[PDB]
């Protein structure tokens, strides 16, 4: 990337909606990455900056970009309980059964943190409920181990 | 000790020069205070 | 009393002799230091947890220690940082006046009892407890110029062959090594380890077993068999001493009977303990020694002794090794000393020239030349006897008192001379008559000056400790001065002055002095004629006086304040900050570019650059550095463009161009503890367990609002570091248990390989040194390297780490702070131009009150002192002001006449303010002590005029105007004599450049400006004051 | 101040010979009067917190700062701070062939705060771009997490 | 002095208490000292008037 | 069970190297012996507060 | 003795050394003080010398 993509990476993390707007209108690379492979979309998804997720995607941000360990912004959004951002990403074609290098899917991540709504959304958009991680564990396996009876019920 | 020779000289030159200025000033400040009366 | 010693010149000469002996002795035994102790006592607890992360250090060490700092005595506050290099620093700051020794032992003892609660690995490293200090006498750099030694090699040489000798050198109190002795480094290779079904655990186990001390016992030990002959001591296993022996450590015997030795799965070498800091000096590998002055020691002698000890080590240095001296305050202190003696001596010569000019006979000229040095010497005797030191502050206190000392000598002698010319009295009875006129005033003056200057000793904290260097120097000088004036100068006048014929005022002399005399008698008539006219129309001048006072207040309120002027100390630092996650190698390229600029574009000015990669002031880490620039001596950098401030600005501008790094030069604070006058130090606090994310967000909320009052707040910013990426690795317990792989083998495999582990000690050439295991760099660099490390299962199979772990990136903190044991975030900032810090602070508090539920704040450091010791100031001007008046009321036996003196105050202040405002100086402490000597001396002049006038009215029945005119007539000459000598004597300071000119400029310009206006204006206005006050009452 | 330094100098010679369990509970050496100066009481006027809750709030948010105050010799909590309490059932332990020793071993291994070092750590290889802390086990923070120990 | 400093420190925490918590003062030995001392002060003043 | 030279190199030197800069120290002496025992003695200026 | 071998006096012998080094300075200052006191009592420079 370039100087503007470094500015964008920072603006996306700090949630400077206005700076993002300007940088969009000066062609800052939306696919600039830091050392671990995080794009501005990864960052906005992690720290929960919805408007910037929307802006970024309207400017051609690869919604299914993955970091050096294979995680996508949908993984991050679902894990950290950012429901809108999860919906926005899915509506823009985010791969719902994406696996990171460990075989972990966004449904898995949300189930572990007990984000029930997000788990329902993910399922709605066709999350594979039987997805196994590298240890052969399902979202269901996770809810029982975690003793979440509510989530265990949904998965059933 | 160039410095001690050097200090001596400035001092003897400076005693008249600065003296005139403070005497000049009171004579002059006196005359203004007479006009301002 | 003066009469007693007029008839006892020998008794007065005995006293004088004593005093010079006492003073002379003091001159030899007085400590010499750049500055006295200023900052309140602090103790620092420091620990390392190798390979730990900020939160682990916090949650297993910092919190444990802070929770045990109970029952300690006199604690003002406590603070801590835990950072991602595995380091914690806890600082406890104690009330001013607390015994630092006792404070340190109470902290150390509470720590001792917490030690069993800290991790084994942290207990093994130790937790150091020390007195906080950042004041080095000098930093000795040691470098290698022929490329045959690494800085790892140099540090060991320094540690093994130099540090101990410097530590034992006379006067040095502490020595820090800027490196570390060798350690035995075992660099592991995961592929070889797996080849032989071994792990870091096996290596650790083997080293602990084959490098150890084993107790045995004795032959013929008690109780013995009767008849035993020989008694000897059994030596069994002792520690290894050499890489060769470590390599021979037996790790495993294969089934075919072959042996696996440590050297078959590990590289072995002597190396450093730490690879965090890479120090270069003009590009060459370096170590060094940081040396501190002992309590009560003489800096000048110690620096010289250190150089002497280094000198005799020079013949034994390996080739290419060289001593350099990047930092040494001693040359600066030497010039300070010289400048102060030069000043005192020139002052004594000026009084000689002025006495001869006016009195025109050498006998009178000798008297101050004797009295003044007696007072100066006697003052070092008093100073020493409560163990002040010769330091910068006490040294300027002495020159600010010169005016008061000189004036006492001139006043006593001139008055005798005047009396002789006006009455024909013989020197002895004239001295008796003269001393009768002024002895009362001189005592009164002593009380009044003691009421102006004593009060500033009692401020609190750091600025209080500063003011009282000046307060006690000046009060003792002034008290010695009056003693000498009542005992010695009267005796000298009576016995050394020659008679003057009645009526002789020298107008009939020939050549220059007759001319001077006629001219000065004429000038005196003008002045009195003018005063006479002024006194016929007092109203206009009361209005003029109010104008002056208002102009004084206006000027005053405009002049921005600070603490102490910056100097060209012969060095400045430049700070190098890269973004988050930047590596050691990137920082080195920036430091290399910085050093190249200094040795290239500033080739004339720069002697050296000490580039320390990895150590910054706002946090450590791979991504920061400091290049520490040292200059050629002032003598070879003539001109305002080759002084630090100039170089700094140019440097910072040139580096604005470095992209992907924040790089910027700044001068050193005169005294490193004081931060800014303009600035404040704010702590944001988690008071209800909110958690790191929420505290951060509260911080950000506050910083955004601060940024919306640029009218009030500027540079409002965090002091610490921002969250960064880190690697979350989850160990899957179920899979581990199913494979028969123990968590302890997993966790020590990981930590030992990637973080390193201090295993035990060995003995290298008679010195105990550490052993470390760690992976070779190339197998602990990237995530894919995680899967190259294998652990052995209970069933003997080697299991790759990838089989039971999972990993993801997340964000987290590389530096966690606490304040009084609650999580905190420090915020720095300053008042916007034209705003007081009080106002900025008040706004910051306002903004802070609007933050989230649970978030609090506290004021710390410089701002703690500001808050408490501004509380004090008003009550102390009030006590000063009352006692001044009460002393004057007693002097003159009047409740009203004191006002005719006090009104004189602004007359000096206005010229001082003018001089400082025009030269662009500030209201700093040197200016405000000068503002006080000026007030003192003009008050003195007025006290004598009014005393003279009143005595004329009371004793000789003269009318109000008649007495005022006569009094003002009599005091004209001595007032002028004193002003001439003082203004000239302080002139070199005003114009001075070069070393210490900042301070010299601060004391000279304010004093000279004030002396001009106090002199010129006072002689016209106190006769007005006296006349209108007497008329009203 | 010195009676305490002297006493503690001698106590630290005995400290290593005391049971590990005594050491870990912390020995104190204090110089204070034997009578109470004052009792600061703390109650909840809305009845929204039990006695046990109040004593934890008192212990965790107030007591430490008072104990560090100057002139405070001893602070005695009239209550107890919270700990994570594990209440064992002997019948279920026997049913799964476990003892309290197996439980204690599991808690130490799985409620751990581990130093794991760094990627690209120093001394590094040439050309490294990544420097990043490695985070591994951390201390547990709720009953839920203590309960899922395997 | 020590009691005053304790109160000052307690005052710093009250603002962040959870709902309901309230400091009460069931036992303090210092008030009697301050009060008995001030009664002596009163008799000094009164004595001057008398 | 250590021997004079092991004790000296691992205990006595370690302590002595940090006994620098103490206030009013006139001289220091030590012995390290083969029973594994060290005595380091610091003697202070007459009049020093012990 | 060979070069590199030095010596120092310790304990009671250190004090012996010190208490002879000082003595000259203590007779000299004593005599001066006696003389200056005598000059002040008799207000004369000669009776002291006599
Ligand atoms: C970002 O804005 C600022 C503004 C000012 C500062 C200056 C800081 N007060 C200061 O103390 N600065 C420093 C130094 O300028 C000089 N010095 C001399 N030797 C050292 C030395 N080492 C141990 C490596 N380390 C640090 N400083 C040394 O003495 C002082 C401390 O011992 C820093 C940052
Ligand atoms: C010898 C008669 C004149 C009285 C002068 C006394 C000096 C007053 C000093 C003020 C004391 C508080
Ligand atoms: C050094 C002090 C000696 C004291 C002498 C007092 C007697 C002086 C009286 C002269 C008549
Ligand atoms: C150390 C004192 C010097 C004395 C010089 C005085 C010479 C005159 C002596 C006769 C006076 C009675
Ligand atoms: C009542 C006569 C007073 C005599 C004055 C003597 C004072 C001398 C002090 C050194
Ligand atoms: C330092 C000794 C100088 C003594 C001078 C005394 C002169 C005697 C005249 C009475
Ligand atoms: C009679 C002699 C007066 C002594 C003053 C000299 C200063 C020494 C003070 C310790
Ligand atoms: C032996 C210490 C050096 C003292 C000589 C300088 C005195 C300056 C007075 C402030
Ligand atoms: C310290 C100054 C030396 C004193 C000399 C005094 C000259 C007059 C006595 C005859
Ligand atoms: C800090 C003490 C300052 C006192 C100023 C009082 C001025 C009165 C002069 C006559
Ligand atoms: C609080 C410390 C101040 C000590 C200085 C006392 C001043 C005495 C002046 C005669
Ligand atoms: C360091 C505080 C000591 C205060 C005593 C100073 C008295 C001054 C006499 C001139
Ligand atoms: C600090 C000023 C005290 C005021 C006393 C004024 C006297 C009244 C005039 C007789
Ligand atoms: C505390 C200062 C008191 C000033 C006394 C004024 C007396 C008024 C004389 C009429
Ligand atoms: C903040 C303390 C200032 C002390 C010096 C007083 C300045 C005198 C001005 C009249
Ligand atoms: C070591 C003996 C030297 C003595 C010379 C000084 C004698 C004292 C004079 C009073
Ligand atoms: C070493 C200095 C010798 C001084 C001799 C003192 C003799 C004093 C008799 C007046
Ligand atoms: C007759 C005057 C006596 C002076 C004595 C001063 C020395 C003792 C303190
Ligand atoms: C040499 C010091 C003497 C002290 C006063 C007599
Ligand atoms: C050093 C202490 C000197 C005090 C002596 C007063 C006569
Ligand atoms: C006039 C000086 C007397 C004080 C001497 C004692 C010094 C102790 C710090
Ligand atoms: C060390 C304090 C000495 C105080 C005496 C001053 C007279
Ligand atoms: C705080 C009271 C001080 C009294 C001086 C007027
Ligand atoms: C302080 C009393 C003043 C009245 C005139």
């Amino acid at each position: 990337g370039s100087d503007l993509g470094k500015k964008l990476l920072e603006a996306a993390r700090a949630g400077r909606d206005d700076e993002v707007r300007i940088l969009m209108a000066n062609g800052a690379d939306v696919n600039a990455a830091d050392v671990v492979g995080w794009t501005p979309l990864h960052l906005a998804a992690y720290w929960g900056h919805l408007e910037i997720v929307e802006v970024l995607l309207k400017n051609g941000a690869d919604v299914n970009a993955y970091d050096t360990l294979g995680s996508t912004p949908l993984h991050l959004a679902a894990h950290f309980g950012h429901l809108e951002i999860v919906e926005v990403l899915l509506k823009n074609g985010a791969d719902v059964n994406a696996k990171d290098d460990n075989g972990i899917t966004p449904l898995h991540l949300a189930a572990n943190r007990g984000h029930l709504e997000i788990v329902e959304v993910l399922l709605k958009y066709g999350a594979d409920v039987n997805a196994q991680d590298k240890f052969g564990k399902t979202a269901f396996d996770i809810s029982i181990n975690n003793g979440n009876e509510d989530l265990a019920e949904i998965l059933q | 000790m160039l410095e001690l020779l050097k200090s001596l000289v400035f001092a003897v030159i400076m005693v008249p020069v600065v003296m005139a200025i403070i005497l000049g000033l009171i004579y002059g400040l006196g005359e203004v205070f007479n006009i301002f009366s | 009393m003066p009469n007693f010693f007029i008839d006892r010149p020998i008794f007065a000469w005995v006293i004088a002799i004593i005093i010079m002996l006492a003073g002379g002795l003091a001159i030899l035994k007085l400590p010499v230091a750049q500055y006295p102790t200023i900052a309140p006592p602090a103790v620092t607890i420091s620990a390392s947890y190798p390979g730990a992360d900020a939160k682990t250090v916090q949650d297993t060490v910092t919190q444990v220690i802070e929770q045990n700092m109970n029952g300690i005595d006199n604690l003002m506050y406590m603070s801590s940082n835990s950072d991602s290099t595995g380091t914690v620093q806890i600082t406890l700051t104690f009330e001013s006046g607390t015994d630092a020794d006792i404070a340190q032992v109470q902290v150390q003892n509470k720590l001792q009892l917490a030690m069993p609660l800290l991790p084994q690995e942290v207990q093994q490293q130790g937790v150091s407890v020390e007195k906080s200090s950042s004041s080095f006498l000098m930093v000795v750099g040691v470098i290698n110029t022929d490329g045959t030694m690494t800085q790892e090699d140099i540090s060991d040489y320094v540690a093994a062959n130099m540090k101990d000798a410097i530590s034992r050198t006379s006067g040095v109190g502490d020595v820090q090594l800027f490196g570390s002795q060798y350690a035995m480094r075992i660099w592991m290779n995961p592929n070889e380890l797996n080849k032989f079904q071994l792990t870091p655990v096996d290596v650790i186990t083997a080293i602990k077993a084959q490098n150890a001390q084993v107790a045995a016992g004795q032959l013929g030990g008690t109780p013995p068999v009767k008849g035993q002959q020989l008694n000897a001591s059994i030596i069994a296993q002792t520690r290894l001493t050499s890489t060769e022996e470590f390599g021979k450590i037996l790790l495993k015997v294969n089934q075919d009977g072959s042996r696996v030795l440590l050297r078959d799965v590990a590289k072995i070498e002597l190396g450093g303990e730490n690879y965090d800091i890479i120090a270069e000096f003009n590009g060459q590998p370096a170590s060094g020694l940081g040396i501190k002055l002992a309590t009560g020691a003489n800096a000048l002698d110690t620096a010289a002794a250190i150089r002497a000890e280094l000198a005799k080590m020079e013949p034994f240095f390996p080739s290419g090794l060289k001593i350099v001296y990047p930092y040494d305050t001693t040359p600066f202190v030497k010039i300070s000393i010289h400048e102060v003696v030069k000043t005192l001596v020139e002052a004594i010569i000026l009084v000689f020239l002025v006495m001869y000019l006016f009195l025109q006979n050498f006998r009178a000229t000798l008297i101050p030349t004797i009295a003044v040095p007696v007072v100066l010497l006697g003052t070092f005797a008093v100073l020493a006897a409560f163990g002040f030191s010769i330091n910068t502050l006490t040294m300027f206190g002495m020159v600010l008192a010169i005016g008061l000392l000189v004036d006492d000598a001139i006043v006593v002698v001139e008055n005798v001379e005047r009396v002789m010319a006006e009455e024909g009295l013989p020197p002895k009875e004239a001295t008796r008559k003269s001393m009768g006129q002024i002895q009362g005033a001189l005592v009164g003056i002593a009380m009044v000056l003691s009421a102006v200057f004593v009060p500033m000793a009692f401020f609190g904290g750091s600025t209080g400790a500063i003011y009282r260097q000046f307060s006690i120097t000046i009060v003792s000088a002034m008290a010695l001065s009056v003693l000498v004036a009542l005992i010695l100068t009267p005796a000298l006048c009576a016995t050394m002055l020659k008679p003057i014929a009645k009526g002789d005022h020298g107008e009939g002399k020939k050549g220059f002095f007759g001319w001077f005399n006629r001219m000065f008698e004429k000038s005196t008539h003008h002045y009195t004629d003018s005063v006479g006219g002024i006194l016929r129309s007092t109203g206009r001048y009361l209005v003029l006086y109010l104008i002056i006072v208002v102009g004084m207040a206006y000027l005053f309120v405009r002049l921005p304040s600070s603490f102490l002027p910056d100097e060209d100390q012969g060095v400045f630092m430049t700070m190098v900050q890269l973004p988050a996650g930047a590596t050691q190698e990137r920082t080195q390229k920036v430091l290399n570019e910085v050093t190249h600029y200094y040795l290239t574009k500033e080739k004339n000015n720069v002697e050296s650059v000490f580039a320390v990669n990895g150590f910054g002031f706002a946090g450590r880490g791979q991504n920061t550095g400091i290049a520490f620039v040292s200059l050629k001596d002032w003598a070879d950098r003539p001109g305002e463009e080759n002084k630090v401030e100039a170089i700094t600005m140019r440097a910072t501008r040139a580096f604005s161009q470095i992209k992907d790094a924040m790089v910027f030069a700044f001068n050193l604070p005169a005294i490193v503890e004081l931060g800014t006058a303009t600035g404040f130090d704010f702590e944001l606090i988690d008071q209800a367990g909110l958690g790191h994310e929420k505290l951060t967000q509260a911080r950000n909320q506050l910083l955004a609002e601060a940024a919306k009052h640029p009218d009030m707040l500027t540079s409002v910013r965090p002091n610490g570091l921002e969250d960064t990426p880190q690697f979350k690795i989850d160990i899957d317990q179920e899979k581990a248990q199913a494979l028969g792989v123990s968590i302890n083998d997993i966790n020590t495999t990981l930590g030992a390989a990637w973080g390193g582990s201090y295993v035990n000690d060995f003995i290298d050439r008679g010195r105990v040194k550490k052993v470390y295991v760690m992976s070779e760099a190339k197998y602990r660099m990237l995530p894919d390297d995680i899967g190259d490390w294998y652990v052995r299962a209970a069933d003997g199979q080697m299991v790759p780490f990838s089989a039971f772990s999972s990993s993801r990136w997340e964000y987290g903190s590389p530096r966690l702070e606490r304040y009084n044991g609650l999580p905190s975030m420090e915020i720095l900032g300053q008042a916007a131009p034209g705003k007081s810090t009080g106002e900025a602070m008040e706004l910051m508090e306002q903004l802070a009150s609007k933050l989230p539920t649970g978030v609090g704040y506290d004021w710390t450091g410089m701002s703690y002192q500001e808050r408490l010791s501004g509380n004090q100031a008003p009550s102390l001007y009030a006590i000063s002001l009352i006692v001044v008046f009460l002393c004057l009321a007693a002097l003159y036996e009047s409740w009203s006449i004191p006002f005719s003196v006090m009104l004189v105050v602004p007359l000096g202040v206005i010229g001082a303010l003018l001089a400082a405002t025009f030269r662009g100086l500030t209201n700093d402490v040197y200016f405000q002590v000068g503002l006080l000597t000026t007030i003192g001396l003009s008050a003195k002049n007025a006290i004598l005029i009014v005393e003279f006038a009143k005595d004329l009215m009371d004793k000789e029945g003269k009318g109000l105007i008649e007495a005022t005119l006569d009094a003002v007539r009599m005091r004209l000459r001595p007032i002028l004599m004193t002003s001439l000598a003082f203004i000239l004597g302080v002139m070199p300071l005003v114009i001075s450049t070069g070393a210490g000119s900042g301070a010299q400029n601060a004391v000279g310009t304010g004093v000279m400006g004030g002396m001009v206006t106090a002199t010129v204006l006072a002689i016209f206005f106190v006769p007005v004051f006296f006349v209108v006050v007497r008329r009203r009452f």
